[PDB]
């Protein structure tokens, strides 16, 4: 739903990220392919090692989409319908990964920016990033 | 549990530079801000409607040093991890009532906390290798179930 | 997000039901509190046993409720808006059990009216009910 | 696992009575409608499209056929039931990579089918005998992860 607090919470943070936002793409992309191997089968053609430039472009892709996301937060399904049939029809994700990319997302936000992660930040930050999934999966329910 | 000598110490490795008396109180402080459906459980708590009021109660602080005191415990055991909570499985279980899934909640905001406080030190390698630990401690508590 | 088959579809089913919607939710209770006995938590003060009145009267109660839900289908956060506060703020139920009662809902559905749950039917019920919990969990997310 | 006598003859009941040419392909068919991103997983079968492309594919109704025969296996066997499965645990987990929730959903599919077919002589007896088998059916093939 993303209350009016939510919403402001969530632009303060991710303000407070800025030239840093490609940096912590990657760094949550690296998180994730490292806790939850199973997610590497989507990435087959890629190079993972810790330097590799692959996921440190794509890093700032996801960075540079969340952006744009909270800034036309009031309006989603428009602003990444783009999005949703690369993820859903085309790629066909499951679901569940997309869970698995937010917590990491948030591990990282509160390793750099641990003095905006409060109780109240984070709980705003978990509620945007479930809209952003729900929106990505459209095609699925 | 899978843990690899590195792995192994380097999860113990931070463990000691863990603060017990604040930890466990914000880990569980969290997971009832976050996750508002779970303060069900905790009536006889008191008064949990605003965040702050979560962070500042005395009983919540107070049982959260309880639950970091049960990983600690199982952090030492991880040959038979899935037989040192026996008894709060039974518990958590069959006399709480707890569906598993909040298991893997508390788990991860566990994560959260941890890398909250130990700011860079906390890299990849690390978190990875924390996941597991925490994972084998749900996958432990539901073993009563199934 | 319901397209417009859906909705259509879900329209002609729920018709197809009219005086039986007080039965079937009763039915659909009943096989929930057997099938999956945690659920039983909630109703403390309640009579379980096969024919409960209880059981018998909630059960028209929820039917009632779907229907209403079907037809302000285009506006369900308004027009449910008052149980999510019941179930939500005040209850606080657990959200993966909204999952068990929509499976039941649909098992009862498929051993009365054969002649309509056809695949295509099938998956727009499941979207239906699928919105519909989101809406009563509203203040979770 | 825990099918009392009536149950454990109840679920066997009702089997005997159940087209095993029609059941298999109805459920592996449905659940390709109902939540379409499990079709990643089968691209070699050709169309799915449209819902009655999926319900009109030999291939789809001749592997349905196959995924009954492991039901019909492991409930005659549900002593050694996390260890019949064993192999196909093993498959579907490392060899192709398929989530575990994913199972709970082609469980429930199957309730639906044999709901819809055995009509009125399903009962909330049987539908929640029938739950706990296709519980411990999915609970086997993730056994190899966990
Ligand atoms: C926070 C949610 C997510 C966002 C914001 C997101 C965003 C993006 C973006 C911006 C691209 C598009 C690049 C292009 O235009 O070519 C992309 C591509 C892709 N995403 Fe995501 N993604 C998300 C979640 C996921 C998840 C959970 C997975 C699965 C593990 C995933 C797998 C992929 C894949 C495989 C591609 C194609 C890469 C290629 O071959 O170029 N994404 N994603
Ligand atoms: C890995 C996670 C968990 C661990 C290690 C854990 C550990 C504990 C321990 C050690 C106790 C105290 C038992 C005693 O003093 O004898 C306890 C009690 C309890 N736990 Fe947790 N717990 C976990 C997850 C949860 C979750 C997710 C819930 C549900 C929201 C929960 C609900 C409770 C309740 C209600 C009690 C009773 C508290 C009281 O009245 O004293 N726990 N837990
Ligand atoms: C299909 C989704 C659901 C709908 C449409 C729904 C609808 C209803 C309705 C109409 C009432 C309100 C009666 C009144 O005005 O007093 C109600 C009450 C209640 N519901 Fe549900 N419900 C749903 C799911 C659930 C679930 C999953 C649970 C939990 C297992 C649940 C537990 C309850 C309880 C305990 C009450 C209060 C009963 C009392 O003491 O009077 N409901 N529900
Ligand atoms: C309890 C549920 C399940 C049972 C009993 C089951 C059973 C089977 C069996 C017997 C095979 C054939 C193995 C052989 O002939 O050697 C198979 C293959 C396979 N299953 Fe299922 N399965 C289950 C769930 C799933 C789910 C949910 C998915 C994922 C969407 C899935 C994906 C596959 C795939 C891709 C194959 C390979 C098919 C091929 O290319 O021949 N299965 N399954």
């Amino acid at each position: 739903v993303l209350s009016p607090a939510d919403k402001t919470n969530v632009k303060a943070a991710w303000g407070k990220v800025g030239a840093h936002a490609g940096e912590y793409g990657a760094e949550a992309l690296e998180r994730m392919f490292l806790s939850f191997p199973t997610t590497k089968t989507y990435f087959p053609h890629f190079d993972l090692s810790h330097g590799s430039a692959q996921v440190k472009g794509h890093g700032k892709k996801v960075a540079d989409a969340l952006t744009n996301a909270v800034a036309h937060v009031d309006d989603m399904p428009n602003a990444l319908s783009a999005l949703s049939d690369l993820h859903a029809h085309k790629l066909r994700v499951d679901p569940v990964n997309f869970k698995l990319l937010s917590h990491c997302l948030l591990v990282t936000l509160a390793a750099h920016l641990p003095a905006e992660f409060t109780p109240a930040v984070h709980a705003s930050l978990d509620k945007f990033l479930a809209s952003v999934s729900t929106v990505l999966t459209s095609k699925y329910r | 549990v899978h843990l690899t000598p590195e792995e192994k110490s380097a999860v113990t490795a931070l463990w000691g530079k863990v603060n017990v008396d604040e930890v466990g109180g914000e880990a569980l402080g969290r997971l009832l801000v976050v996750y508002p459906w779970t303060q069900r459980f905790f009536e006889s708590f008191g008064d949990l409607s605003t965040p702050d009021a979560v962070m500042g109660n005395p009983k919540v602080k107070a049982h959260g040093k309880k639950v970091l005191g049960a990983f600690s415990d199982g952090l030492a055991h991880l040959d038979n991890l899935k037989g040192t909570f026996a008894t709060l499985s039974e518990l958590h279980c069959d006399k709480l009532h707890v569906d598993p899934e909040n298991f893997r909640l508390l788990g991860n905001v566990l994560v959260c906390v941890l890398a909250h406080h130990f700011g860079k030190e906390f890299t990849p390698p690390v978190q990875a290798a924390y996941q597991k630990v925490v994972a084998g401690v749900a996958n432990a508590l539901a073993h009563k179930y199934h």
